[PDB]
């Protein structure tokens, strides 16, 4: 009845988009965004590669309702550095490592003769 | 009521694995475990998928159909 | 440069690897796309014309629901949500009807072998259900008593795991890492001795065991996590790990586009 | 006209309104109303 | 799952587990008010009901 539809769980409403970013005025050159539809499979992954930067010095993300698909991620980075270049980096690391895994999974499974 | 498809938990089908399932316990004479180990189910929740299964389908099969053709 | 993968075991339906060299959120996060997000061909509609059986339409329908399909070429078909047709055409969905008639004394069993697709499938590798038994029968959708008929036609659309489970082509997906707790992540529960209590897992056997008198690493972090990944029968395992890992590539490369475009 | 379904006999039989409801194979006087033919649309899901 | 609150695995229940018919039987007669105000079974029309 009130169950809602599970498509909603990843498809973009009407006249939202995936990203929002919005300054922090708790401490200086900090951001929030918040990604919409999206869940802690990307939440984590995205957290780990910022944390893995050096110039990051703050780095968290939160779903604040299993109801909703959605999450924050805080990101502060030293002076003189933009968050989202923070994000840039991190989101290309992670498309880098992973090109390099599926390569070697494919370079691995062609040596196989039983399956 | 009939053999469910897939495994509750793991998704694994074995909605295949019904027939087999009692021709090794009838033509074989194998215990449960041992003809459950047979046909790939190696998870318990596999296991109690196949192994708690009642065919209450036979029951209904006995009436007589309410629409003949 | 970058993850190393060295794999043991090869099957049809099963790949057991090990995963070297990652984070620990990078590799739960290939597991959970895995599980979720790989796309899939599942029957969704159901029109029954005829059911003189024992079980409801909507039980055969969600049974229709669970069979698995072929979906190797499932890239190639369109979802039916970002389709120009009305309810379902041939760019993004593939037909199968079911037709089966109880003229033998005994029980006739409706498997899902007598699923015939209806739909020009237009050279792809979709829509055929999935045989995975010796006997050539497929999944036991229904049974019939003498002079019961069973007539439905079936629309099948892609889909993923995360709207329905039955769009999951993963199975159970085993995942450890780090076998003897050198990281000490885990407490174990014990009531006389942790080690005797807790059986040894299959894995301890890749690494060095403990020394039991060095002092605990504080500086190791987590890597080398053992997976083995079943497969449904709808993909070939090797093609699961290998689309989860597209999908996963495909979602931060989603993120990066939206960044830029905003 | 509607078509009903003998309860015991299972055979076919077509009632105005003015019919007593009985089974003229056998005298029964439950019958069951016959299926739809308009389509029916049920998800998989 | 506090306070006896329980967590059910949403992948289970799209297979199956615990999923349930549910049938609901109305019954309706045509009574005899008198000698020849006898009830109908029929489609009510709002021209004459
Ligand atoms: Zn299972
Ligand atoms: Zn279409
Ligand atoms: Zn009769």
């Amino acid at each position: 009845m009130n169950a809602p539809d599970r498509f909603e769980l990843f498809l973009l409403g009407e006249g939202e988009s995936k990203l929002k970013i919005d300054p922090d005025t708790k401490a200086p050159n900090a951001v929030v965004i918040t990604f919409e539809k999206e869940d802690h499979t990307l939440g984590n992954l995205i957290r780990a590669e910022l944390l893995n930067d050096r110039k990051v010095l703050f780095a968290a993300y939160k779903v604040e309702h299993p109801f909703f698909a959605r999450f924050k991620l805080r990101i502060q980075t030293t002076e003189g550095y933009d968050p989202k270049d923070a994000l840039k980096n991190a989101c290309n690391s992670i498309i880098n490592k992973l090109g390099a895994l599926k390569t070697n999974f494919e370079t691995e499974w062609n040596l196989q003769t039983l399956a | 009521m009939i053999v469910p498809v897939r495994c509750f938990s793991c998704g694994k089908v074995v909605g295949d694995k019904w027939e087999s399932y009692l021709n090794l316990l009838q033509e074989d004479e194998l215990d449960e475990g041992t003809a459950l180990s047979r046909l790939g189910l190696k998870r318990y929740c596999c296991r109690r998928m196949i192994l708690t299964h009642v065919d209450l389908i036979e029951k209904f099969l006995r009436y007589n159909p309410l629409e003949k053709r | 440069e970058g993850p190393q993968v060295k794999i043991r075991e090869a099957s049809k339906d099963n790949v057991d690897f090990i995963l070297s060299n990652v984070d620990l959120a990078m590799a739960n996060s290939l597991r959970r796309v895995m599980i979720a997000e790989i796309p899939t061909l599942a029957i969704d509609s159901v029109e029954v014309e005829t059911n003189t059986t024992v079980l409801a339409d909507e039980f055969i329908a969600h049974r229709l629901g669970l069979i698995p399909l072929q979906s190797m070429d499932i890239e190639q078909l369109e979802y039916s949500r970002d389709c120009f047709c009305e309810d379902h055409c041939d760019k993004c969905s593939v037909v199968l009807t079911l037709q089966a008639f109880g003229e033998s004394e005994s029980t006739t069993n409706v498997y899902s072998k007598d699923l015939v697709i209806v739909s020009n499938l237009m050279g792809r590798n979709i829509g055929h259900p999935i045989i995975q038994d010796k006997e050539g029968n497929g999944v036991l959708i229904c049974k019939l008593r003498k002079g019961q008929e069973l007539k439905l036609t079936c629309v099948a659309k892609k889909g993923i795991a995360k709207e329905h489970a039955k769009w999951g082509p993963a199975a159970a997906i085993e995942f450890e890492y780090d076998p003897w707790n050198k990281l000490k992540h885990t407490d174990y529960w014990y009531e006389q001795d942790s080690a005797k209590e807790w059986p040894q897992s299959k894995n301890c056997e890749y690494e060095d065991p403990p020394n039991e008198g060095d002092p605990f690493d504080y500086k190791a972090q987590a890597d080398t996590f053992y997976m083995n990944v079943e497969s449904v029968g709808s993909i070939p395992v090797d093609q699961v790990v290998v689309r989860g890992i597209d999908t996963l590539q495909k979602k931060v490369a989603s993120i990066l586009l939206a960044l830029t475009q905003m | 006209t509607l078509k009903y379904i003998c309860a015991e006999c299972s055979s076919k039989l077509s009632l105005s309104r003015t019919d007593a409801v009985r089974c003229k194979d056998c005298g029964h006087r439950i019958l069951l109303k016959a299926r739809t033919k308009r389509l029916v649309q049920f998800e998989a899901r | 799952n506090q306070e006896d609150s329980m967590i059910m695995n949403q992948s289970s229940i799209d297979r199956g587990l615990f999923r349930s018919l549910f049938f609901r039987s109305y019954m309706d007669q045509e009574k005899k008010y008198g000698m020849s105000i006898t009830e109908t079974f029929e489609k009510p029309q709002r021209t004459n009901t």
